[PDB]
C-alpha cells in the first residue's frame, strides 16, 4: 500500500555519472534497498539500509537517503552498467514488501539513430476472412525506446492497438513492430490510417487509406 | 557459494494450481527467511510471499493471500510455493530469494532485502490452446526499394520459423519478434526489402513453419493490382 | 491514587514535550544516543551519548551523567532541572550505565570497555566496573560530596565469569543498592534442560531453541543471564559488588532490565530480546534471589525481526527486539503506562499507553504513524498530589539531530 515512485528513464554516455530518484512519502522513515537487473538476469542487489554496500559491488554505487528521495547515484558509468533499477522498502503499516517501478539507466554507446517506419494495410485474403490487421513496422532506430500512436483520419484510436518491446537487431540497432486490430466494416469507415512513431521527441509518420 | 534453483514452472490454465520449488545450498537453509518474489513480463518485481527460517511465520501479499501457500522442508533445503486458483495477472517469472542480512542486530533498519536471487521460474496463466497460424500476405506496393512480407497471425505456442524462397533469399530479410494479443496468441511479420526493378521478375514466397502444430505454409506475395 | 479504569477510545491523555530544560542541543551531525533516565523522589538521573557522525557507527564526542530536580516548571507540568553534570574523560569507554536513587545522591554504576560495546565482544572484553555519585543539591566547600568516582575491584560473580550492568535504573533497600545487571555463562556451564521448552502449541519450534537463544547467537561462548548488583552502603570498607542471578521461571536471555520502587515494593520489567515477545514485567517477590511474578499480560509486546516479530509466543532461535519499559501506576488493579513501539518489525510508532494484563484502558500517539522511535524508559510520580509519567523516547527527525524527547503525560484521576 506504501508507493515507492521512480523516474522511468535516466541517461549518460560511458563514465559520466548517473542519479537514480526513489521517492516515497517521508521515505527517510524507512530503510531502502536498490537492485541491478541487466538483460535477461535476476537482479542483484548493489545497495542495502539505505547506505551499506555488499561486498563485491564496486564502491562507485552508493546510497543515501533523506527527506522525501533517496538516491542511488553511480559514477564512472559503463557499458555494463545497463540495465533496470528498482528500489525497494518494509512497509509496516502492511507489513508487505514495496517495489519501484524501476528506472532503465541508459549509457548511450552510440548516436542517435532515427528509425524507419513501414505500414501496411489489411490484406484481401484477410479481408475476405472478415478480419482487418495493420501492420507497423519499425526498424534501425539508437537508443532502444519508441512511442507509437495511431490515428483514424486525425482522430486517436487506441483500442485494439499491440506494441511490441524493442529488440536489439543484428547491427546493434533495435526494432519494433506495432499492430491495430480492426474490425472491417471500422477499416472501411474511415478514409486514412497512420501509425506515429516517435523516437527521441521526432515522431515518424506513415499513412494508409482503405481505397487503395 | 549460496545457490537458489527454482522449478516448477509451466503453463496452466486460469483457475488452475501449479507448485513452485527452490533448491537452496550455500548456507544454514533454516537461519534464514525466505521469499518468493515475481516479476511480470515487462514490468518490476513484485513481492508474493514470505516464510521465517523455521516456518513458524508466513507472510503474504495482498494480491495473493488466500490463493497462494508458501511453505518450506527445511531437512530438504527446498522451499515451496502453492499456487491455487491462478489468474492471468499471476503471469510472470517467480524467484526464489534469500535475506541478505548476516550478523547480530536486536533491529534492522530494513528488515526485508534480497541477496541472492534465483534465476527464476516462468509461470504462463493462460487459455490458449495450441493453434496453427492464418498466414496472409504483405504487397509491395521508398527509394528504389520495395518492402513485402508476410503475416503469421494468431499462433500459440511459440515459435514459428520464417524463409524465403526455401533460403535462398536471406539478405534484406528482417523477421520481427512476435506480439502477445489480448487473446493469448501470437502474431509476427516477417518483411524483405528488395528492388523494385525485381519485382515483376523475381517470385517471392514466404515459408512459414509451426512445428507445435505442425504446420507448414508456403505464401506467394504479388504485386496487387490498384 | 484515583486513576480512571474503564477502556476508551477517546483520547484523554495530553502528553507535553518538556526536554526544553535539559541540555540536548540540536546541531548538524550530531547523534544523542544511550539514553537513560530514572526519577524518585522528586529528582531525576540522565544520561546520554554525544556522537559525531552515524548514529550507530559514529565517533564518540561527549557523554553526560546529570542528575537534578524534577519540579512544577509553573504551568502545573512537571519537568526535568539538572544540578549536577559529570563528564568522563574518555567518552568511548564508558558503557552500560544503570542510575540508582538513595539517601540525597545518585548511584550510577558503568561498565569500562575498550573494545566496544561488551554484549558484541564479550570474549576479548576485560571487565572493569566503576561508580559514580552525584548529588542531587550540590553544596560549595564540599570536596568529594559532589561528585564522587570509584573503581569497583571487589566483585562476587558466583558461578559467572563476568558481571556488568544491563539497564537504566535500580532500587534502594534500605541501605543497599540493587541495580539491573547481566552475568556472562559459558555455554558450557549453563545448566538447562530442553524439555523445559515450552514448544507445546508451537508445530514448528524444537526443543533446543530456548538454550540456544539464551546467547546472542547459537554459537555464542556465552549466554546471558540477567539479574542484579548489590551494593550495601552500610558495610563501608572496600565496596563489595554481589552479582544475582534471576531465577528460571519465565526465563529469557539476559536483556536491558528495570528495577523500581512503586507504591512501596519493588517492581521489575525486562527486555524481550528474543522469542517470548510479550511484555515481562511485574512485582518481584523477592529481591535475593531474584524471583519477579511475571504478569500475564496479554495487550503489549515489542516489535522484532521476520524470525521472532510482534506477538511471537513460540520458542525460536533469534536476538530481536527493543527496551520499551512500563510503570506500575496501580497495585491494586495493576495498572501500567509506558511507551510501545506499534509496528510488528521496524522500531516506529510510539504510542503512550496505560493499561492492565489484558486490556488496554486508553493510550495516545506520541508522534507520527511512520516515525521512527527505538528505546522508551517511563517512570511515574506524584507531583503535589497529581500522578504523572515522564517518558524518554529515542526519535529520529527526517529533517534533522537525532535525539531523544522527553514527555510529560498526566494520568487522569476521572473519566
Ligand atoms: C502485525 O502482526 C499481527 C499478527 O501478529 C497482524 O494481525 C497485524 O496485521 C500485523 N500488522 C500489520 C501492519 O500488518
Ligand atoms: C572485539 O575485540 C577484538 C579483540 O580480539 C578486536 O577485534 C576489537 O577490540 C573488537 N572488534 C570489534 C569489531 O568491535
Ligand atoms: C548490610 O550490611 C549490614 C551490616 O553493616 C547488615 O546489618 C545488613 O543486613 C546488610 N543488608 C543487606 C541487604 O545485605
Ligand atoms: C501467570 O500465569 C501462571 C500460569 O498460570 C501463574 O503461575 C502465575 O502466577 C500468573 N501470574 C500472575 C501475576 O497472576
Ligand atoms: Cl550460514
Ligand atoms: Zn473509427
Amino acid at each position: 500500500s506504501y508507493v515507492l515512485t521512480q523516474p522511468p528513464s535516466v541517461s549518460v554516455a560511458p563514465g559520466q555519472t548517473a542519479r537514480i530518484s526513489c521517492g516515497g512519502n517521508n521515505i527517510g522513515n524507512k530503510g531502502v534497498h536498490w537492485y541491478q537487473q541487466k538483460p535477461g538476469q535476476a537482479p542483484v542487489v548493489v545497495v542495502y539500509d539505505d547506505s551499506d554496500r555488499p561486498s563485491g559491488i564496486p564502491e562507485r554505487f552508493s546510497g543515501s537517503n533523506s527527506g522525501n528521495t533517496a538516491t542511488l547515484t553511480i559514477s564512472r558509468v559503463e557499458a555494463g552498467d545497463e540495465a533496470d533499477y528498482y528500489c525497494q522498502v518494509w512497509d509496516s503499516s502492511s507489513d508487505h514488501v514495496v517495489f519501484g517501478g524501476g528506472t532503465k539507466l541508459t549509457v548511450l554507446g552510440q548516436p542517435k539513430a532515427n528509425p524507419t517506419v513501414t505500414l501496411f494495410p489489411p490484406s484481401s485474403e484477410e479481408l475476405q476472412a472478415n478480419k482487418a490487421t495493420l501492420v507497423c513496422l519499425i526498424s534501425d532506430f539508437y537508443p532502444g525506446a519508441v512511442t507509437v500512436a495511431w490515428k483514424a483520419d486525425g482522430s486517436p484510436v487506441k483500442a485494439g492497438v499491440e506494441t511490441t518491446k524493442p529488440s536489439k537487431q543484428s547491427n546493434n540497432k533495435y526494432a519494433a513492430s506495432s499492430y491495430l486490430s480492426l474490425t472491417p466494416e471500422q477499416w472501411k469507415s474511415h478514409r486514412s490510417y497512420s501509425c506515429q512513431v516517435t523516437h527521441e521527441g521526432s515522431t515518424v509518420e506513415k499513412t494508409v487509406a482503405p481505397t487503395e | 557459494e549460496v545457490q537458489l534453483l527454482e522449478s516448477g514452472g509451466g503453463l496452466i490454465q486460469p483457475g488452475g494450481s501449479l507448485r513452485l520449488s527452490c533448491a537452496a545450498s550455500g548456507f544454514t537453509f533454516s537461519r534464514f527467511t525466505m521469499s518468493w518474489v515475481r516479476q511480470p513480463p515487462g514490468k518490476g518485481p513484485e513481492w508474493v510471499s514470505g516464510i521465517s527460517g523455521s516456518g513458524g511465520h508466513t507472510y503474504y501479499a495482498d494480491s495473493v493471500k488466500g490463493r497462494f501457500t508458501i511453505s518450506r522442508d527445511n531437512s530438504k533445503n527446498t522451499l515451496y510455493l502453492q499456487m491455487n486458483s491462478l489468474k492471468a495477472e499471476d503471469t510472470a517469472v517467480y524467484y526464489c530469494a534469500k535475506d541478505g542480512f548476516v550478523g547480530q542486530q536486536l533491529m534492522r533498519r530494513g528488515p526485508w532485502w534480497f541477496d541472492p536471487w534465483g534465476q527464476g521460474t516462468l509461470v504462463t496463466v493462460s487459455s490458449a490452446s495450441t493453434k496453427g497460424p492464418s498466414v496472409f500476405p504483405l504487397a509491395p506496393s521508398s527509394g528504389g526499394t520495395a518492402a513485402l512480407g508476410c503475416l503469421v497471425k494468431d499462433y500459440f505456442p511459440e515459435p514459428v520459423t520464417v524463409s524465403w524462397n526455401s533460403g535462398a533469399l536471406t539478405s534484406g530479410v528482417h523477421t520481427f519478434p512476435a506480439v502477445l494479443q489480448s487473446s493469448g496468441l501470437y502474431s509476427l511479420s516477417s518483411v524483405v526489402t528488395v528492388p523494385s526493378s525485381s519485382l515483376g521478375t523475381q517470385t517471392y514466397i514466404c515459408n512459414v513453419n509451426h512445428k507445435p502444430s505442425n504446420t507448414k505454409v508456403d505464401k506467394k506475395v504479388e504485386p496487387k493490382s490498384c | 491514587n484515583q486513576i480512571c479504569l474503564q477502556k476508551t477510545t477517546s483520547t484523554i491523555l495530553k502528553p507535553r514535550l518538556i526536554s526544553y530544560t535539559l541540555p540536548i542541543n540540536t546541531r548538524e551531525g550530531v547523534c544523542i544516543t544511550d539514553p537513560l533516565l530514572a526519577v524518585d523522589n522528586g529528582f531525576f538521573a540522565y544520561s546520554h551519548l554525544e556522537k559525531i557522525g552515524s548514529c550507530t557507527r559514529g565517533i564518540a564526542k561527549q557523554r553526560i551523567i546529570g542528575v537534578g530536580e524534577v519540579l512544577d516548571r509553573g504551568d502545573k507540568v512537571p519537568s526535568m532541572f539538572m544540578t549536577n553534570v559529570w563528564t568522563p574523560p574518555n567518552p568511548s569507554t564508558i558503557h552500560h550505565c544503570s542510575s540508582t536513587y538513595h539517601e540525597d545522591f545518585y548511584y550510577t554504576l558503568c561498565a569500562v570497555s575498550h573494545v566496544g560495546d561488551p554484549i558484541l565482544n564479550s570474549t576479548s572484553w576485560t571487565e572493569s566496573l566503576s561508580l559514580i555519585r552525584l548529588a542531587v543539591r550540590p553544596k560549595s566547600d564540599s570536596g568529594d560530596y559532589n561528585q564522587k568516582y570509584i573503581a569497583i575491584t571487589k566483585v562476587e560473580r558466583g558461578k559467572y565469569d563476568k558481571v556488568m550492568p544491563y539497564g537504566p535504573s535500580g532500587i534502594k533497600q534500605g541501605d543497599t543498592l540493587y541495580f539491573p545487571a547481566v552475568g556472562f555463562l559459558p555455554r558450557t556451564e549453563f545448566q538447562y534442560n530442553d524439555s523445559n521448552c515450552p514448544i507445546i502449541h508451537c508445530k514448528y519450534s524444537k526443543a533446543e531453541n530456548c538454550r540456544l537463544s539464551m546467547g546472542v547467537n547459537s554459537k555464542s561462548h556465552y549466554i546471558l543471564r540477567s539479574g542484579l548488583l548489590k551494593y550495601n552502603l552500610s558495610l563501608g570498607g572496600d565496596i563489595i559488588l554481589q552479582f544475582i542471578e534471576i531465577a528460571d521461571n519465565r526465563l529469557t536471555i539476559g536483556s536491558p532490565s528495570k528495577i523500581y520502587n512503586s507504591l512501596g515494593q519493588p517492581v521489575f520489567y525486562q527486555a524481550s530480546y528474543s522469542w517470548d515477545t510479550m511484555i515481562k514485567l511485574g512485582d518481584v517477590d523477592t529481591v535475593d534471589p531474584l524471583r519477579v511474578q511475571w504478569r500475564n499480560n496479554s495487550v503489549i509486546s515489542r516489535p522484532g525481526q521476520s524470525q521472532c516479530p510482534r506477538f511471537n509466543v513460540c520458542p525460536e532461535v533469534c536476538w530481536e527486539g527493543t527496551y520499551n519499559d512500563a510503570f506500575l501506576i496501580d497495585r491494586l488493579n495493576w495498572v501500567s503506562a509506558g511507551v510501545y513501539l506499534n509496528s510488528n518489525q521496524t522500531a516506529e510508532n510510539p504510542v503512550f499507553a496505560v493499561f492492565k494484563d489484558n486490556e488496554i484502558l486508553y493510550q495516545v500517539p506520541l508522534a507520527e504513524d511512520d516515525t521512527n522511535a527505538q528505546k522508551t524508559i517511563t517512570d511515574c510520580f506524584l507531583l503535589e498530589n497529581v500522578i504523572w509519567c515522564i517518558s524518554l523516547v529515542e526519535i529520529y527527525d527526517t529533517g534533522d539531530v537525532i535525539r531523544p524527547k522527553l514527555f510529560a503525560v498526566k494520568i487522569p484521576a476521572q473519566c
